[PDB]
């Protein structure tokens, strides 16, 4: 065939693939977490516009740090074979690094790690998005006029 | 023969590195807000940074906090790109 | 009425948060030698995230590592785009 | 005039902007680290490329902390208001968040705080670009094969 340019990842495949959206509202006691009033509004947004996208999209509410591991290791476990992506987002609290289940923390790079070229084959040389919607810290922008 | 076992990820923060990360209970998180929005206006006709690009300038320009506690007042946020990706990326084909 | 103070920032990393940045003494380091041939061969043609995707790529499948220390043999790097921008940038106009 | 897109930045200002590398390969002995053979070919690859691409590109070598600081400091100071961008390269030795001077690590954060859009009025609304060439850490990555 003509000359051949491999500038942009293949997406054809006949499923675009998973959008896991895991949204953490309340959070436990103990913790010291408050609630994330409105967040549902983001879950309810991502679904539908990824769902336009052709992605088959999972809504997951309210999950401990166990369940969230347990839940990205499964996922990352399933045959991605016939799908061109992969997507996760993440709502909840958060810090520099991490994301918070309903009672306890969750390190981001125990999760993405799940998904490493060499521990999930089937999505090797495919993207993998991670969207994170979490605060990543304590710091406030003042901004600047212009 | 080999990649990085760390190649083709995108990691979209809501915001920069070390910075709060703002939500409205009503219209939902500036970010998803806009990354949502955005998506859903150009998933069809930009690459996916170019999109994210967007999204930066919409939460950058759009939002500003507004709170009783002047500490938590008239605050901005920026979003966060990182790319791991060896490829442009359509949503598209 | 205002922009976020962390705004129209972009970092190039050489590799990913957490890892080692590889440097052949000789041909000097792997990004910067990828960085530097891609702006030559699209800094006229392409947007600088384009670019930057390239520099991955081409760091990502072009090089691994040589050592007589199994510790530090055939590795591999993934270089690191954090974009703060609100713009696409294009270096000619 | 017609529509009027504002998509991508203002390039065509009289000057593309400064571009500033920071080339260290001698490290004080204290420091117990290592020079870093083969970065002058790094310097002046860089040198070469922006200078196609119209940049004042101002290289420096073997900087301790206090000298970069001082650098940045007296560079973010400067009239930017006819350039169109600013661009600084740092090569070195370097931990997560850090690059080192010559005789002691120096935070990134301090080196672009000079420059944020509050501080640096001349740049603001221009991006600032940091390319750097330094470790993050000690991970190795032992790839996939495809
Ligand atoms: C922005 C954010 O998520 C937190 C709010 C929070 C999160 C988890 C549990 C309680 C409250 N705000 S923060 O200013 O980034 C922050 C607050 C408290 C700690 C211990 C760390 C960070
Ligand atoms: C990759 C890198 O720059 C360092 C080498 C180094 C840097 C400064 C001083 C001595 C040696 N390697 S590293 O594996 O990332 C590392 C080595 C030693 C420390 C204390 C931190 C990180």
């Amino acid at each position: 065939s003509g000359i051949s340019l491999d500038n942009s990842y293949k997406m054809d495949y006949p499923e675009m693939g998973l959008c896991i959206i895991i949204n953490n509202k309340n959070f436990h006691k103990s913790t010291g977490m408050t609630s994330r009033s409105g967040t549902d509004v983001d879950a309810a947004n991502l679904r539908e516009t990824f769902r336009n996208l052709k992605y088959e999209v999972r809504n997951k509410n309210d999950l401990t740090r166990e369940e969230i591991v347990e839940l990205m290791r499964d996922v990352s476990k399933e045959d991605h074979s016939k799908r061109s992506s992969f997507v996760c987002v993440l709502l909840s609290h958060g810090e520099e690094g991490i994301i918070f289940g309903t009672n306890g923390p969750v390190d981001l790079k125990k999760i993405t790690n799940f998904f490493r070229g060499d521990r999930c084959r089937s999505l090797t040389g495919k993207p993998k998005l991670f969207i994170i919607q979490a605060c990543r810290g304590t710091e406030l922008d003042c901004g600047i006029e212009t | 023969h080999k990649i990085p076992v760390e190649a083709d990820f995108l990691y979209a923060y809501s915001t920069a590195p070390g910075y709060y990360s703002w939500r409205n209970s009503k219209d939902g998180s500036w970010f998803i807000q806009s990354l949502c929005a955005m998506l859903k206006q150009y998933a069809d006709k930009l690459e996916f940074m170019h999109i994210l690009t967007r999204v930066n300038r919409k939460v950058a320009t759009e939002f500003e906090s507004f709170s009783f506690d002047a500490t938590f007042h008239a605050k901005k946020q920026i979003p966060c790109i990182v790319s791991m990706l060896t490829k442009e990326l359509y949503f598209y084909h």
